[PDB]
Formats: C-alpha cells, structure tokens, sequence
C-alpha cells in the first residue's frame, strides 16, 4: 500500500508560500459517515519551539506559520494521529519528520574586546607578532561559521606597519623598522567576518588590537 | 470608546489578565438581543498572538509567547463588537483601536568597561575619592532595575572602603569611609561585584554568573 | 488507510529539466517486485509528456513549464504493476495545482493611442485616456496597475498629466494653438504590482492632436 | 601612470641569489642620515620577500627565479626615513622589467 516522504523546510524566511506542507487524512470514512478530528504531537506543535507550525482541526492539514532557526532545531519528529468522537484511533498514527536547512545567519564573535601583544625592535621583515580569536553560532566546519579576520583602522595610520593573514586571525609586520625609542606601542581595529562576504551592508563586530614595541640595547649610555 | 488602552508587563506569566474593551447595545437589558460578544481584528505578526480575548467577557489576557519592553513601548490592535448567538450577518459592523503599553523588568543586565582597579588615599582623612565604574544597562533611564549596585566580594571585614552608584549618571564611586595609618602600613585591598539595586527575573537569574573586580588601594603619610 | 498529500509547481519555471515534485513508492515493494506508472491528461491524456516517474524509485518530477495563464490544476494516478502484467494492489490518485505570480504583463488595449482636443481647450481638460489589461488572476496585486508619463515630444511646453490608477489623460496649460504645434506625443508606462519595484513594465506611446478651429486669416 | 626608467631582471635566473637590480637614493644625503625601504607586491603583498634592498645603501635585490609568462613587470614603492623616524622625502613607485627566456613554444600558421 502507499506511503509518504519526510520534508525540509529551510532556516530564516516566511514559508507561508510552501503550504501546506503535510496533512493527515482518512480516505474512507466519509463511505461510512464517519466523523474523525486530527492532531499532531511533536517539538514545534506540542513541545518547543512555539509558534513555528500550526495544523487544521477538521481536516488535519499542517502549515509553517512563523521563522525556522537551525540553531535551535536542526531537525523535528512529529506523529499525527485521527480520532472519533469517543476514543477510538480510525488510523494508525503516522510519523512525519521535518529537516531543517541552515544558512548563515550570525557573525562571528571574538574571545577578547581588546586583544595585546609584542614585536620587538629592528626585527626582520613579516615578524609574527599575535593571534586573534573568535567564535560562530552556525554549524562548525562550514562555510557559514568559517571565519576570516581584517583590519579596518590604524593609529598612527601611516606608515603601513601590519597585515593580518585573513585564513589564521594572526598578525605580521612589514619591511618598515620598529623603534621602541620612538613608539612606545601601536593600536589598531580588527573585524570578524565568515562565508563569502559580497554584498554585505548590515554592520558586522568589531575588537581592538593593541601591539606593545619590545625594547633592545641599541643606545649607548654617554 | 475611540481607543481603549491597558498594561502588560514584560516576560509574564501565561492567561493573566491585562485589561477589559467595552462596547454598548441598544436593546433591553439581560436580553440576547443585547449580549454583546467581540473578536480581535488584526495584529501584527499575526501568529503567535501575543494577546487572548475571551469573547464572551470582553476581558483581554496573555498567551505562551512573552512581550518584550525593548522591542515596543506599546502594542497595537483593533477589536471589533457583534451581538446575539449563532452566524454573523453579512453586513459591516464598527470597530476600535486597542494600545497596550507594556511595562519593564530587570531582565537587562548592568555591563561595564572595567575589569580591575587601583588608587591611592591619605592618613587622617575620610569621605576621599579614589576611583569610579561607568556602568550601562538596557533597562529605563532612573529605574531600580537600571542602577548598577555593587557590592564586596573580599576585604569587607575591614569596614574601611565603600561603592555608591550615582544616579545622575550610573557611576559608582569608591571612597574611603573609616581613618586610615601609614604607621600600620597594613594590607588594605578588596573586591566588588555588580548587580542591579533590583534582583533579577524569574527565567533570566542565575542565567549568569559574573566575577568581581578587585580593587587595590596605597596609603600616604602625613 | 491515509489520503495522500496534495503537491504542486511555480509557474514558468526556468529549470532545467525535469523539476522534482514529490516521491511516490508502495511498501510492497519489499514483498515482491512492483514498477512504478503514472495516468492521466498530464502524460498519456492531452496533455501529453508533462509529468514523469521513476520506474524504479517512484521520484515523481514534470518535463516542461508550465502557465497559471493556461493551466489551473491536475489529477494523476499512480499504479504499480508487476513485470509478468499484473496489478495486485490498489492505485493512489494524486492532486496537483499550478502556482500564480504576476509574470504575464501589462499590455495596451490599442496598437497606438490617439487623442484630439480643441484649439486652447482649458486646463485640465480631458484629452483623453489609455488602457491596459493583464491576464493574471482578477482583483488582485498580479492585476493591480499604475500609470505613468515618462517623457513627451516635442520636450516643451508642459502640457498634459495623467491619472495614475486610469491613465486618465488631462490637459495642464491653454497654449494650445495647432498653427504652432499640431501634435504631441507623450511616451506612457503601465506596470503591475500597484507598480511596485517587482511589478512588470511595458511602455508605448500615445498621440494628441490639436483638433482645428477657423482662425488663421485667409 | 608610468613610473621611472627601468632596471631589469632575467626570467629563470640562476643567481647566484641575491640578484642585485639597481640603487635608486634620494638627492640630499648629505643633510641627514638616510634609511632606504621598500614595499608593496614582491615585498609585504604576495609574493612576499620576493625583493629585497640594503636598508643603509638603497641597493635593490631580488631572492629566487621568477617567471614571465603572467608579468612582463613589477611594481614597487620606495620610502625614504632617518633614524629618528621621520620622512625626508616623498615615495617613488618604481618599476623592475622581467626579461625573457625561450621558454614559449614556436607555432606554425
């Protein structure tokens, strides 16, 4: 005899244009008269999350009725059942399972506001100096929690003094010669982005980068 | 009335009452010619509904999702009165706006810059300023659930140094209470943590726990 | 027993093809060897080819695009049989709807519009009026026009506006002398959608005479 | 844009590395003491340390063979400082030309 499908439904949109999604429904009992009402139990109709689903008391229709979250439910498992007026189950209960489909929709977050570090004097040129660290709400090892690192400001802002390798979170010199004689330290801004980034124009966070200039015996003591 | 208004509070508990709507009949009284009955017209998003109208009473209540004082000020939605028993007409019937403003809890947090402290203090003085915390918090501008409160975590037993938060400004302000001796030259460093002057609500305490801040403080001889 | 689920397909859909709609198998599948077929006006009554199964997984996908212009909705059966020809069990009748989008546009009910006013008629008469109609469901927001002027030639005077929910074409200015200038054109925009971003534009243009009167002197 | 003229660098070279290029300095050395650095692609943008200059002479070099077939040039800018840290004159973007080897097929018509 025949048989259904489980369904996928996709994170952060209103999926009031996909309904209705599944239903439960008995194909003879209108031949006998027979009157049945419908329910789903299930995590997003009975357990949470609330609001998510709703379902059609007569005849036993289900809808998406607000925003899907992967990271609250990356799956649900209902079971829908059918019953008479007193009692009695018409039909064996079905079970009906839903996927959730993740997108990205949080920005990564750093393990400091402000993180420090050192650099010594008239060192070498692409000096490693420190490493930056931030974290991610959607599913590890993807593209949607997969971070890359920038900085966006500099004080002094000239000369160019660091790059950061976007693909690590850490921090390297240029060619330009430090001198502890001259600035004591720098400051700069970092921010944390993932996936592929094109067309972004909601504001993404930020942290502060603060780099302390490591004194040698250079001068002589006249 | 042109429009009715009430007050929920924020992150309530579920079928509480909030408020009543009020239309009038003109036939004879205690008749069902006149037993009037009302529905709510639209709201926004339509579902979960953030409201519930027994519609025989006329009284408006609760449901299972939560209102929330930093997202609206007030929330809005029409009613509609009809009369009698069974199916409605097919004719147009009047209407009216309902506002209910929604009051604050200390759910929000009080969130500082500072992470620890130092100052210094003078022999033979009291009521003398050492050192302040700038505090923020979510929650209205002079409300007890707004105002920082700070308290000792270590060094209390000495009744030497206390914490007062300003209300102008939400600062507290650190002072030295009790005379002190640079003869002694004893150990006079302590520890304060932050909550707010009100406690925290029933789903959002212990959520967190924070750390305390020490402070640590230096004498002057006269 | 259950009833099956209803399904269907957006409208002039791209592809390529064929477009997966549901899966249909019997779990009878494992007590003995069944295949997978499909009937109706949708593959073997007009029209024919449109839907398609795997006879061997019951994947049940369309072979072209569709139009919620031309087509509303499909009833198909699904039956299994086995490869010694017969059929031991049952058929499962499938329900299957078109989905509408405002997609069709708005067209002009008239090749080009013409108009013919007297000699400095008054401003704000009626010059007269464009129509357009859309093949979209009636009364709705895939039907909902909004018209606009965009330009007019010659550039000058400024002469004409119109009405935006009607194309109601009125005159502006009482500069109106045929023996300076005896026509205009204005070139015209409807667009549906209540001529939202998202609403589809088509543009012509429409013609207003000066209609004469005697009063060049012989 | 164009920039000065140019010194050159054979493709494939065999060193021995450091390959000198060219000494470029700035026209009143007499005044201060002068330091000579460099940037950009070939320096601290990708590839990185592919050049090189004395920091105390402002001669230039390079560290390892190149290739030609993607650039015929490379692009550098030049920065003058004292040491006590200001800048004395304004920086030059300068040009390095890539000679060729054989190392194109001949193609008949």
């Amino acid at each position: 005899a025949w048989i259904t499908a489980p369904v996928a439904l996709r994170e952060g949109e209103d999926l009031s244009k996909k309904n209705p999604i599944a239903k439960i429904h008995s194909d003879l009992a209108e031949e006998r008269g027979l009157k049945i009402t419908y329910k789903y139990t299930g995590k997003g109709i009975t357990e949470p999350p609330f609001g998510i689903f709703v379902f059609n008391k007569d005849t036993g229709e289900l809808n998406v009725t607000s925003i899907l979250d992967r990271e609250e439910t990356p799956f649900f498992l209902l079971t829908g059942y059918a019953l008479d007026a007193r009692g009695n189950n018409v039909e064996k209960p079905l079970e009906l399972r839903i996927k959730v489909l993740d997108i990205n929709d949080n920005e990564p977050v750093f393990t400091q506001d402000v993180f420090v570090g050192s650099v010594e004097e008239l060192s070498a040129a692409h000096t490693l100096v420190m490493k930056i660290n931030a974290t991610d709400a959607d599913e590890p090892n993807t593209l949607n929690s997969k971070i890359s690192y920038r900085i966006v400001s500099l004080e002094p802002a000239y000369p160019p003094v660091f790059y950061l390798n976007k693909d690590t979170g850490e921090i390297y010199t240029t060619s330009v010669t430090l001198d502890r004689e001259e600035h004591s330290s720098y400051t700069l801004t970092v921010e944390a982005r993932d996936g592929n980034g094109e067309v972004t124009d909601k504001p993404v966070k930020q942290a502060q980068v603060q780099i302390r200039i490591l004194d040698v015996n250079d001068n002589i003591p006249v | 009335q042109d429009v009715f208004v009430g007050s929920v509070e924020e992150l309530s508990a579920a079928h509480t009452l909030v408020m009543k709507i009020n239309a009038t009949d003109a036939d004879e009284p205690n008749t069902l010619n006149s037993k009037i009955s009302y529905r709510i017209v639209s709201l926004e998003p339509a579902y979960p509904p953030v409201f519930y109208l027994n519609k025989d009473t006329g009284e408006i209540y609760t449901t299972s999702v939560t209102l929330d004082r930093e997202e609206h000020s007030s929330y809005t939605l029409t009613v509609e009165a009809r009369d009698g028993n069974g199916e409605v007409t097919d004719k147009p019937v009047k209407q009216a706006q309902v506002q209910i403003r929604i009051l604050d809890v200390n759910d929000n947090i009080p969130v500082v810059e500072n992470k620890v402290l130092e100052g210094m203090v003078e022999e033979n003085q009291v009521n003398v300023e050492v050192t302040r915390i700038k505090v923020f918090d979510a929650d209205e501008i002079g409300s007890d659930n707004w105002l920082a409160n700070f308290t000792f975590a270590s060094g209390n037993e000495g009744g030497y140094f206390h914490i007062e938060t300003d209300a102008q400004t939400n600062e507290g302000i650190v002072t030295l209470i009790k005379e002190v001796d640079y003869e002694e030259m004893k150990n006079l460093d302590f520890s304060v943590i932050v909550a707010n002057k009100a406690a925290f609500h029933k789903s959002i305490r212990s959520k967190y726990k924070p750390t305390p801040i020490p402070i640590k403080v230096k004498v002057k001889n006269v | 027993r259950w009833a099956p689920i209803p399904c269907s397909m957006l409208e002039n859909s791209l592809g390529p093809f064929p477009l997966f709609l549901q899966q249909v198998q019997s779990d009878t599948a494992q007590n003995y060897t069944i295949y997978y077929s499909i009937r109706g006006p949708g593959v073997d009554q007009e029209p024919r080819n449109l839907f398609y199964v795997e006879r061997d997984t019951g994947n049940l996908y369309c072979t072209r695009p569709v139009d919620r212009e031309q087509y509303e909705s499909f009833e198909i059966i699904a039956f299994a049989t086995t490869p010694d020809g017969y059929t031991p069990e049952l058929p499962l009748p499938l329900i299957i709807k078109i989905e509408d989008e405002n997609d069709n546009y708005p067209i002009f009910t008239e090749e080009t519009y013409t108009f013919t006013i007297f000699e400095n008629c008054r401003v704000g008469t009626t010059v007269g009026q464009v129509c357009a109609t859309d093949k979209d469901e009636p009364d709705t927001m895939h039907t909902r026009l909004k018209y606009s002027i965009i330009g007019q030639v010659p550039p000058s005077p400024t002469l004409f506006s119109m009405h935006p929910t009607t194309g109601v074409i009125t005159t502006t200015s009482s500069q109106l002398d045929r023996e300076l200038i005896d026509k205009y054109q204005l070139k015209i925009k409807v667009q549906d959608m209540d001529g939202q971003y998202f609403g589809l534009q088509t543009t012509s243009t429409c013609i207003i005479n000066i209609d004469d009167v005697n009063d060049h002197l012989p």
